[PDB]
RNA sequence: GUAGUUGGCGGGUUAAAGGCCCGCCAAGCCGAAGACGGGUAGGGGCGGUGAGAGCCGCGAGCCCCGAGAUGGGCACUGAGACAAGGGCCCAGGCCCUACGGGGUGCAGCAGGCGCGAAUACUCCGCAAUGCGGGCAACCGCGACGGGGCUACCCCGAGUGCCGGGCGAAGAGCCCGGCUUUUGCCCGGUCUAAAAAGCCGGGAGAAUAAGCGGGGGGCAAGUCUGGUGUCAGCCGCCGCGGUAAUACCAGCUCCGCGAGUGGUCGGGGUGUUUACUGGGCUUAAAGCGCCCGUAGCCGGCCCGGCAAGUCGCUCCUGAAAUCCCCGGGCUCAACCCGGGGGCCGGGGGCGAUACUGCCGGGCUAGGGGGCGGGAGAGGCCGCCGGUACUCCGGGGGUAGGGGCGAAAUCCGUUAAUCCCCGGAGGACCACCAGUGGCGAAAGCGGGCGGCCAGAACGCGCCCGACGGUGAGGGGCGAAAGCCGGGGGAGCAAAGGGGAUUAGAUACCCCUGUAGUCCCGGCCGUAAACGAUGCGGGCUAGCUGUCGGUCGGGCUUAGGGCCCGGCCGGUGGCGAAGGGAAACCGUUAAGCCCGCCGCCUGGGGAGUACGGCCGCAAGGCUGAAACUUAAAGGAAUUGGCGGGGGGGCACCACAAGGGGUGAAGCUU
RNA sequence: GUGGGGGGACGAGCAGGGGGCUCCCAAGGGGGGUGAAGUCGUAACAAGGUAGCCGUAGGGGAACCUGCGGCUGGAUCACC
């Protein structure tokens, strides 16, 4: 059948490379919609 | 073939009879007036249960697709029975040994009963040693 | 689906047709569903001309009437396969 | 074997109506039969509704006039209360401004308009739109 | 099913009626309108969901009623208990002890262990609301009130605002100005006291955003890196096997936001439970057919009642909850005031249209009749027709039979073939039909006897006597079973000859049950129109059967033709219906009744139980589990050891030359 | 006030059966059903190469074969 085992468990997961990611945090609702009325309703 | 039946004013009592016989055709209503879901279930109607992982095993997956979805075989704390519990996420059996106290919770799918292309299993593990399972793959915990 | 609404035999307001048994055959039908294709026949055929009107030779000329099941009526070319639309024209059967 | 005369008249005329026939014998009959006639005839629906005389019961003979989009009586003859007059008007009829209910009431048959003005229920009969 | 069980009579006991208990007498009491038995559950106010009908119980928390205090019993006192922090006994625990004893059971408020997926402080006050006691003052109260903890439900907000530059119009960074909800500190007020709230003051942008997703459903990336049908995703569909928009990552974007997700349960979804409002020819679904009990549904007219029903009013249906209106907390959530409802019960007064009951009268549905005809309708008796097989005799030799071809086989103790006779069992050719009869199964020669059921004609009789029919009953092909008789032909099983790779099949020869009759059993079928029964309405044209009426002819016939009516039996086809095939006055159309049945596939007409049977077996009939389709009709094609037509020296026919063999080149 | 013997109603508990209702454990088998395609044939779909199917009976490695009756859902809506 398929050539997997548990021997294989989470291969590609340790494969990929590291890429460090920003610090993020998210916008608070009433600044969300501020955002989206800006950038869609205006230009 | 015609006038459905029963159709009189003082037919009251008999509708509710005739009506009430063809309830027990549905499988959903006899399943739930029979006790049913809570004698043949192996979570005995919870939503979730407690086990304890007995030999790491692996299911393949259904015909078109090919691969070996990784389960673990749980043994249920309240009642005894063994299960086969699907560890999910990239490298989640890993996280798993033998031994621990597992959080047995189901998979999701059509009616509670399997998923996609794993055949015969309705169970997922959520929680490993009191910890759940994302958690540990997200990192934001550890495994105690 | 059900092909033909006579279904096959002219059978009528009846529940049962006492059935006969097929010439070449007996895998039959009843009487309805059974072909009955009738010939002339005579023994002799063509020496009218040097029998008959020669010597006496009275000669005989016997109708005959043949039964077959649809197996046998096919197979001797006495029924076709018509089509959809063909199916419903009533046509003899060459005698 | 016929049990209800007045769903059998009734369905006589949207038999006959469909067919856009100028009239429609009605056999046997009472006086139910009459009683929503004449409030079928009140409105318009109806026209002109002779009456024979033969030994088994008597015959009515209605001039149609093409008025009827749907016709028939409500079975089983429902009980009413004035106050419900609204619930079951909407059940067969369309739009609040077309079509009556035959209601069978203590003063006589009546269509559910003159119904709810005298402020009474009853025993539902027939729907005419 | 019940045997103090159901009732009667006389008593006892009780605060009080009662088989509550007792003495006697009887056989009654309950049940298919579902007893009895089993299972589940405290009941209600009510709550969730849906536009609603409705479905569900999250019918836990708040209020009312009930029951209980480790299991089971029995008593004291008292107005009241057979008493949760009183008593006694048994069972089952545990605790202290000086061994002689004595306590105790948190389903009280905190609290611990245990179980489980799953859970709060061993806090403060009797100030509010009440209660017990007191003349009162006042006292007590883990009731109650207060706070603590807890992602409990709902409500109002913050996590900045303005302008500018870089950035992209975004995020973010920086600059300039503003505010302090909020977080922090302080004062008054509040609070039983605190806390929080409120009022006021100080510094200060300063103290504060996540959760789930971007292939479709479904808003969001054919951007990039990694892996390469592995790992992983995936409610469904579906991806991943080198260029992945679906996996792991980065960037970016989307939804909602102090929340956002996962698994469960309910509702919607869902006209997949259908009262509103489904379907049953073929998709699942009409019992094989019929007689009928309960039930449900039932013609017309007249008079009476007023039960149902309708209208008004009253007593009610606790409060809370619900809807509307007004008001008070900053608005809000919430609290207060008022109206409605909370689908019902009963009272009084009115109406009598429909249903109900009572009475009188009808004939339209039904039944009973009379007349002439029709019919394979049934049971019984008698007879026949050919054909067949066999037996006896005569003619005549040597083959017959069978097959694709043979062979087995029959035949030289005379066959097949022909003639004269006998016996036997089954069948009823043509006529003869979408002909007839019957409820279905089924019924085909003639004569006769006894029955049955219909159709038509009728100014005959009764007067609604009707329809359907759960449960109950009866009939019910073939095969098969029991016992007897019979046995020509055929023929399961078996024997042999062939064929074949095999051939325990297809063919041939042979062959026994069986097929036939009688008595009984079985009770099934593609028992089919795959179409339940009864009634009414809705263009027509055409074939045919029975009766009848009118006209025209007469094989002067019970005969024939034309037309009308009624009743059957086929075809085409209005309106209409249907997914379509198609149905269409013999509906699958428009309606009125009643019964049966269906609710994705497989598991499975299987298992258990029960009943039935001599047996075979039959009827009734699941679930776990597994699964995303199974399935209907129709279209295009492909294909066929199906049919028809056309064509071609890369087909054949008529020819010519060859190749295939030798040596050699390739 | 009592102490014995006894009779009564209520009635635990301990001994026993008796029945069910349920529920587990059980050497061994019994009919099944799913995989993924291993073996043997080729039963169904076309006249599937012996038209197919239903009930029943017998028989056979197995699909299945044969006898009887039925159906067309047939490969025939058509005799003279
Ligand atoms: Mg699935
Ligand atoms: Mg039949
Ligand atoms: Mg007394
Ligand atoms: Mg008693
Ligand atoms: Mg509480
Ligand atoms: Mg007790
Ligand atoms: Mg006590
Ligand atoms: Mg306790
Ligand atoms: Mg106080
Ligand atoms: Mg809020
Ligand atoms: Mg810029
Ligand atoms: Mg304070
Ligand atoms: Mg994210
Ligand atoms: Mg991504
Ligand atoms: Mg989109
Ligand atoms: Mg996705
Ligand atoms: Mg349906
Ligand atoms: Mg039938
Ligand atoms: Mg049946
Ligand atoms: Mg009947
Ligand atoms: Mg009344
Ligand atoms: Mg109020
Ligand atoms: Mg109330
Ligand atoms: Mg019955
Ligand atoms: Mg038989
Ligand atoms: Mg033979
Ligand atoms: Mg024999
Ligand atoms: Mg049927
Ligand atoms: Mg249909
Ligand atoms: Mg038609
Ligand atoms: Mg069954
Ligand atoms: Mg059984
Ligand atoms: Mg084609
Ligand atoms: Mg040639
Ligand atoms: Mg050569
Ligand atoms: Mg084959
Ligand atoms: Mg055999
Ligand atoms: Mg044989
Ligand atoms: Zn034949």
């Amino acid at each position: 059948p398929s050539h997997g085992s548990l021997t294989k468990a989470g291969k590609v997961r340790n494969q990929t490379p590291k890429i460090p990611a920003k610090p993020r945090k998210n916008l608070t609702p009433r600044r969300r919609n501020i955002r989206n009325y800006k950038r869609r309703v205006l230009y | 073939p015609g006038k459905k039946s029963p159709y009189g004013l003082f037919a009251g009592g008999k509708l509710k009879k005739k009506r009430q016989k063809f309830r027990w055709n549905d499988v959903t209503y006899k399943r739930r007036m029979l006790g049913l879901a809570e004698k043949y279930d192996p979570l005995e109607g919870a939503p979730m249960a407690r086990g304890i992982v007995l030999e790491k095993v692996g299911v393949e997956a259904r015909k078109p697709n090919a691969a070996v979805r990784k389960c673990v075989r749980v043994q249920l704390v309240k009642n005894g029975k063994v299960v086969t519990a699907f560890v999910p996420y990239d490298g989640g059996l890993n996280y798993i040994n033998e031994h621990d106290e597992v959080i047995i919770e189901r998979i999701g799918g059509p009616e509670g009963k399997s998923l996609g292309d794993i055949p015969g299993v309705r169970f997922k593990v959520v929680k490993v040693n009191g910890v759940s399972l994302w958690a540990i793959w997200r990192g934001k915990k550890q495994k105690p | 689906p059900k092909k033909r609404k006579n279904r096959g035999r002219k059978k009528g307001d009846k529940g049962r047709e006492p059935y006969v048994y097929c010439d070449n055959c007996g895998k039959v039908v009843p009487r309805s569903k059974a072909i009955r294709l009738t010939v002339p026949y005579s023994p002799v055929p063509p020496d009218l001309a040097r029998e008959l009107e020669k010597q006496g030779a009275i000669i005989s000329r016997y109708l005959v009437t043949k039964t077959y099941c649809i197996n046998c009526a096919v197979f001797f070319g006495i029924i076709k396969v018509r089509p959809r639309e063909e199916r419903k024209k009533r046509v003899p059967l060459q005698q | 074997v016929m049990l209800d005369l007045l769903s059998n008249a009734l369905t006589a005329i949207k038999n006959a109506e469909a067919m856009g026939k100028r009239q429609v014998v009605i056999w046997p009959v009472n006086k139910l039969i009459y009683y929503t006639l004449r409030v079928l005839q009140r409105y318009g629906y109806v026209g002109e509704i002779e009456y024979i005389d033969d030994g088994r019961g008597g015959k009515y003979v209605v001039q149609l006039l093409g008025k009827i989009n749907d016709i028939g009586a409500i079975r089983p003859r429902f009980p009413v209360k004035y106050r419900e007059i609204v619930e079951w008007e909407q059940k067969y009829l369309p739009a609040r401004q077309i079509g009556i209910l035959v209601i069978s009431t203590s003063q006589g048959v009546m269509s559910h308009l003159e119904a709810k003005e005298k402020k009474i229920g009853g025993v539902l009969l027939a729907y005419v739109y």
